[PDB]
């Protein structure tokens, strides 16, 4: 299970 | 498909002019060919391009679009803690409990990444922190600090209390309020904070007693000996807190397990002014304890005089 596109 | 890539790039980078030059009814909900296969809305939400998000929403972007993992844009907004994006999506009808392929909700994502601000937002819009993902873990289970866990729990209980009040669900209101810490009971002797406060030898005991009562403490709570706070205060001649208890409607004639009033206990300890205060509050001197005694029959001459005066 990867992570979603984005940045904090 | 070359303009698509440029559009997705405009979304990720926040380039408003390029986005609006390329955006059409035909590509607003396009997906990337590789990677997460996000839509422009996924990208704008994940990279906190607030303005792009608004324009996509104005021009027909679908808040229910999925990426390769079953994430909707709300997952992206929440996982990275973009408060304003998250609220816009919710404003345009994003499902607050939408589930990805692993049954992670947006709350799972926000709690998982310690996004405190966004979790409160999600809960105000009906996020259920009890829903479990595919591993049976809830959002509270994923909060990485005990501070967030207690806040998530507080806010969810808050919203649950409001709904139950709307439905005049007496059983459920009564339930949750019972778990409030104000009525916590000492496991063995069953006293509450209010018993402890009126027995205190420290000089703020009156202000503590007032505070506890203002916050919902039961003024007539019984400990294991069926003593109320009034009983505890009276036998110790803590007159200052007895006035507070009276002002909040303490039952002057409540009986302990010996059938004794607060006045029995004041008389037994020989506290003359306390006896007098209790009588002026409406203590009934005639009550006979289970052992057969009035207060006067347990007291010295000065006590018997006070009860006669």
């Amino acid at each position: 299970r990867g992570r979603g596109d984005g940045q904090e | 498909e070359y303009k698509k890539d440029e559009l997705l790039e405009a979304a990720r980078s926040g380039n408003e002019e390029k986005l609006m030059a390329l955006l059409t009814p035909l590509n607003v909900n396009c997906h990337a060919s590789d990677g997460r296969k996000s839509t422009p809305l996924h990208l704008a939400a994940g990279y906190n391009r607030v303005r792009i998000v608004q324009l996509l929403l104005q021009h027909g972007a679908d808040v229910h679009a999925k990426d390769k993992g079953g994430l909707v844009p709300l997952h992206n907004a929440c996982s990275y803690g973009h408060y304003e994006v998250t609220e816009l999506l919710l404003k345009h009808g994003a499902c607050v409990n939408a589930m990805d392929l692993w049954q992670f909700t947006p709350l799972h994502e926000a709690a998982s990444k310690n996004r405190v601000e966004v979790c409160s937002l999600l809960l105000s819009h009906g996020a259920d922190p009890t829903l479990v993902n595919c591993h049976g873990k809830s959002a509270v289970d994923m909060a990485p600090t005990p501070e967030l866990r207690e806040r998530l729990t507080y806010e969810f209980k808050g919203h649950s209390l409001l709904q139950a009040a709307r439905e005049a669900d007496l059983a459920k209101v009564k339930k949750t309020l019972a778990l409030e810490i104000i009525n916590f009971k000492q496991p063995q002797s069953h006293e509450t904070a209010l018993h402890c406060a009126v027995a205190s030898l420290h000089p703020k005991r009156k202000q503590v007693t007032e505070l506890l009562l203002r916050k919902g403490a039961n003024v007539n709570e019984k400990n294991k000996d069926f003593m109320t706070p009034l009983h505890v205060a009276a036998e110790r001649a803590h007159n200052d807190v007895m006035e507070v208890l009276h002002k909040h409607g303490a039952k002057m004639n409540a009986l302990d397990t010996l059938g004794q009033t607060a006045l029995h206990r004041a008389a037994l300890a020989g506290h003359l002014q306390t006896c007098r205060l209790l009588l002026s509050y409406g203590s009934d001197p005639s009550i006979i304890s289970l052992q057969g005694f009035t207060a006067a029959q347990m007291g010295n001459e000065a006590v018997q005089q006070i009860l006669s005066e």
